[PDB]
């Protein structure tokens, strides 16, 4: 019947032509256009197009809009099944009602049941005030499902407009949050309340924009220039990730050779111990085809985290970066690395770690901020892990930092070292000062003792003699060795002791 | 920017690259049903630094055939592999080498003294991309603040000198590691506040354009 | 033979009588005196009395001290088996070496194998420099085992002297850290390097003293006046805790009655809503015999967390405290409550929660500091729990904060409310200003609308009509209800979905 086509075409207009045009004028796409761009052509099946709200307070009974402000369903991305929901800002500001939340709950349940990923797209303003406590209940149920899915299916969130109030806690419990520059923001309490309570005058962008959440607050995993770019990059990310915690990583045919050498790496490390180099260069010369997907690039830039491929299989990478803060570990970097390691372990992704670390960041600000526990987080993550772990020391590895960065002693499978490695309890001069404390008066004698200590102990060979390092390798062979190791390690079988859950510091 | 037969060539190459990658991408494991049951759209839109080309792509056995709106065709042949920095091959009875670099959702291409950013869409994706606005950068101004506390070990510029974006200006040392500060904008050096030997706190003034 | 008695007596002197008298003059006990005070009389069995070190560098072969700086063994506390180690500051400054670490590893392995608690007493200075890289190796082997035991057996740490460098990360991964005032301190990096790198001039007490770690940094769960008080309180605490994650909470015979009414509670809440009350008094009136062991008392005092008993069985308590920051939730309070809920759930301890919360703390400082994620931590911990949860709303419960505080929507078993409960999306003034914004010019209609909203919605009865509240009870019945419900809920049986582990935000 043509009448059903009419009903459908009327549901497809949301909250009016003029609100849609106002959305296009801000530079934003609509909910349905976003879905259309994310999914493969012709694959989208929609749920609950005709659902309506049932509130009768404050005159709500006179405006019943089909769909109640959210679009829900499932489709395919590059042939693989995905579930999704997309909020509609033109329908009561995207606010969440009882029926709204019921739709979201339906798709969450289905995604967990069929063990497939779920993508949320956010543009909205929280609980619908007119529906009072009812609205809140809805939020709660959604929250519950998030927690149930944590570590079973990947959950991705994409902030493409306002996200205020309770809404924010749903993305917070997902594995990745991405944001669009200049049109999105997140906060718990808004500017007016900030003014009435704290007398601070701030705009929405200044309080909760993409810069703040990608560079200062730890919340976001990345930003993008506009909606189209963001969605295309989400398509890119999904092709790296497993569908669930059972099936393993996806595999594609590679154009690269796993037996190629790279002479350039033999010159990467400078002769001067105080000149830096770019670890990213090494990461991009090791991965297949130079392709690397960085996570939290703008935050805690003394450490690098991301995804690449070796032999057509997804691998995760963690590395110290000498260009920033001399590569020291601090609380921000430790948190950034710890959550990445935990995700990869949950979904059976192998991890490679490149180590060049002189110690931790000193000062009252680190200690009063809780560096003890924050740095314990990364140690916990690595020591808990049962996926393959491969580590490479290019340069300095001093003190407890050496233990933390995927050492043999916390459970790493293979540990290599370049010829330029310096594995020691601390630098030479400090060690000598402590050992020869009663004789720190003379000068030439101090230089002699320091020379001797450096010649004996600032090298890879004491570690090799004890078996803490499996092999000292030439730089130009790094890829060749990595690719071989990972292959052999694909059969690793290991388990932690039986428990409800660990008690990791928070 | 490119114009005339040059641009065309570049556009064709872009299409080819896209095609190749897409083919590989459709062999991913874990799909719901078989990919042979899918379809590839022939009509494509190549955007080349603010210049659109409507094209049609067809696989000629092993090579590619790219047709334009003018009815003019171009066969494309090469053995390029993703990762190599030079695309060498033939585009319609002519041998060419293009410098390829990766770009977010696209490539950056150089050929015959011309350079262009290249993106390849379908019709619908292109018309949705045309809804996105062009944004302008704010632009740094008037200052070079020290982002890390440390010692000033060298200054490579002098007052009354002109610099171009990305040029080094000073070196700051902290925790036994140097740090090169580079110019973020183009301009001329007006004043120098700090010079070799002095310790600086975070967000301290080194110079002003 | 008398020669064996001689060898034993000699090993019992550590680094010498002079160093032990110096330890005493500082106001501190010796390691062996600490063991003697913790354990039941005659229960201590010591391991590895005669172990020595094997280093041959820097003249260390000529001072081989038996024990290598730690006393290890097992005994009983109130009849229940415990394992323990205690560092000896007189022997190489309590520094950690290979043999030292192996001693600690032995008792860690035994504690996990026999599923019993482990107590570590720290007075030391980290990796023994003269042993070099080997020392670090030892540390790693300890760290690993800490992680293996998390959530399987309770691990307690007692800091009774210096604790610096790599050492500090072992206590960090344990369940509780207690400190002795004026004689203990913890930090990753010491004042000398702080001075060299940052130009700050600070004392050890000012950098990592008990005040810092009990009131600012979130590291310590409590402090005590002296060694003796600390050790007696550790005995007390062990009497609350389960031995392992299977056996369940201990039981004692109670002197209280489960059917007594408390009329005082009928007048606890003041008529004036802008006036506070002490929630700790309600806690101390609901538990058996007024006995309550508070955790992290000096940190984030807007929230209360601790242990009591009901009907002779251990119960955990969480509550909002109106006397501090109006009882709002903030990042610090969120993390404090989250770790406690996680521990309780891991070891099968039921949780009772008291709710009086107006919302979250506003300001740029909270948002830039990551309140989104820090606040999600508590929601996550509650939504994951499978132990019995009982909740009582005394007063205000607004917005997302209502959801976070053990709401029915996040899986609470029983939810009660006092007659004074105000369960609503927000306050009346703000609700009307948002709803009736097109008529905000007037002032009389404003007050009329405000009063009608107040009367209709700021009460417990809409939540009761929807079934979100099981019963509106009288205050004087609170204990009587709790004790009954817990008794019924002992048989609860629930399971989260199968996974390696969750991906809770960090
Ligand atoms: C989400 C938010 C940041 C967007 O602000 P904005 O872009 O300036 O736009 P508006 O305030 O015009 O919001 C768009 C519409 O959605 C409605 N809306 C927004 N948030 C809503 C919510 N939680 N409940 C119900 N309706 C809501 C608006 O009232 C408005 O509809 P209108 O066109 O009929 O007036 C802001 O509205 C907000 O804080 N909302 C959450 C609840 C709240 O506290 N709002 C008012 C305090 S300022
Ligand atoms: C733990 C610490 C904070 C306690 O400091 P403190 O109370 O002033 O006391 P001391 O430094 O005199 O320590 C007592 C002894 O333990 C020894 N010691 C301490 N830490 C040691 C370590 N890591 N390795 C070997 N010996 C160590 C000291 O040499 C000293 O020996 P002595 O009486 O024969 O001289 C401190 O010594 C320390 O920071 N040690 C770690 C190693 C280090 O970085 N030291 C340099 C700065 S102190
Ligand atoms: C020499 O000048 C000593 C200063 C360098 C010490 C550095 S700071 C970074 C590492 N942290 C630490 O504790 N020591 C190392
Ligand atoms: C009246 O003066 C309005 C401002 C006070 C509101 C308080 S601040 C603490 C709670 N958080 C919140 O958002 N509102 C409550």
């Amino acid at each position: 019947l043509e009448k059903l086509e009419e009903r459908r075409a009327q549901a497809r207009l949301g909250g009016g032509e003029k609100r849609l045009e106002a959305q296009h004028k801000r530079g934003k796409l609509t909910a349905r256009e976003r879905i259309e761009l994310l999914l493969d052509h012709g694959s989208f099946e929609e749920f609950d197009m005709f659902v309506q709200h049932r509130s009768t307070d404050f005159g709500m009974e006179k405006q019943k809009i089909p769909g109640d402000g959210v679009v829900t369903g499932w489709g395919t991305v590059n042939g693989r099944t995905v579930f999704l929901f997309s909020k509609d800002f033109t329908v009561f500001g995207g606010s969440s009602s009882e029926a709204h939340a019921a739709k979201i709950v339906k798709v969450q349940d289905m995604a967990l049941k069929m063990r497939a990923p779920i993508i949320g797209i956010f543009d909205a303003g929280g609980a619908r005030i007119q529906e009072g406590v009812a609205a809140l209940g809805g939020h709660g149920e959604v929250f519950r499902r998030n927690v149930a899915a944590s570590g079973v299916i990947p959950q991705i969130s994409v902030i493409m407009g306002p996200c205020a109030g309770g809404d924010v806690y749903s993305p917070a419990m997902t594995d990745f949050i991405f944001m669009v520059r200049d049109t999105s923001y997140m906060f718990v309490t808004g500017p007016d309340v900030v003014k009435t309570v704290t007398n601070e005058v701030v705009t929405a962008e200044e309080l909760g924009g993409a810069k703040v959440h990608t560079s200062k607050s730890s919340i976001a995993d990345g930003s993008f220039e506009n909606d189209v770019e963001a969605i295309l990059q989400i398509r890119r990310l999904l092709d790296f990730l497993p569908a669930n915690n059972i099936e393993g990583v996806p595999e594609i045919e590679s154009f690269d050779d796993v037996n190629r050498l790279d002479k350039s790496l033999d010159t990467l490390i400078p002769d001067n111990p105080n000149k830096p180099y770019d670890m990213g260069e090494l990461i991009r010369r090791v991965v297949d085809e130079g392709d690397f997907f960085e996570i939290q690039a703008a935050y805690a830039r003394n450490i690098i985290t991301g995804f690449g491929r070796v032999e057509g299989r997804t691998v995760g990478f963690v590395a110290n970066q000498p260009l920033v803060l001399a590569g020291v570990l601090d609380s921000d970097a430790s948190r950034k690395a710890a959550r990445f390691v935990r995700f990869c372990n949950a979904f059976s992704i192998p991890i490679v770690t490149f180590v060049d670390v002189p110690g931790f960041l000193p000062g009252t600000a680190q200690e009063y901020g809780g560096l003890i526990k924050h740095g314990a987080k990364l140690l916990f993550a690595y020591s808990q892990a049962t996926v393959p772990l491969v580590t490479i020391i290019t340069r300095k590895a001093f003190g407890g930092a050496y233990i933390v960065m995927a050492s043999k002693h916390v459970g790493a499978d293979l540990n290599y070292a370049w010829p330029t490695a310096q594995i020691a309890v601390m630098g030479a001069k400090g060690a000598v000062e402590i050992i020869f404390r009663a004789e720190i008066g003379d000068a030439d004698k101090v230089a002699e003792r320091t020379k001797e200590y450096e010649d004996r102990f600032l090298s890879p060979f004491v570690a090799a003699e004890r078996g803490y390092i499996d092999e000292v390798i030439m730089p130009h062979s790094t890829r060749k060795r990595i690719a071989r190791a990972l292959g052999m390690l694909r059969t690793k079988e290991m388990e932690q002791p039986r428990k409800k859950h660990d008690n990791i510091p928070l | 920017e490119p114009e005339g037969p040059v641009a065309h060539r570049l556009a064709a190459v872009a299409a080819a690259i896209d095609h190749k990658l897409n083919i590989r991408k459709r062999g991913i494991s874990g799909q719901m049903r078989d990919p042979s049951l899918l379809t590839f759209q022939r009509e494509r839109v190549v955007v080349l630094s603010g210049q659109r080309f409507n094209v049609t792509v067809d696989p000629d056995g092993d090579d590619l055939l790219v047709t334009f709106d003018d009815g003019t065709t171009a066969p494309v042949r090469s053995a390029w592999r993703p990762g190599a920095p030079v695309w060498s091959g033939t585009v319609g009875d002519q041998s060419v080498a293009i410098q390829v670099r990766p770009l977010l959702n696209g490539v950056f291409l150089q050929h015959a003294g011309a350079a262009a950013e290249a993106r390849v869409f379908t019709r619908r994706e292109a018309e949705l991309a045309d809804l996105m606005p062009v944004k302008e950068n704010a632009g740094s101004g008037k200052q070079l603040l020290c982002p890390m506390p440390g010692l000033v070990k060298q200054i490579m510029v002098s007052e009354g000198q002109e610099v171009k974006n990305g040029e080094p200006l000073a070196i700051v040392e902290a925790m036994k590691m140097e740090n090169v500060l580079r110019a973020e904008r183009d301009g001329t050096i007006s004043k120098i506040a700090a010079k070799e030997g002095d310790s600086l706190a975070v967000d301290a003034v080194i110079l002003e354009f």
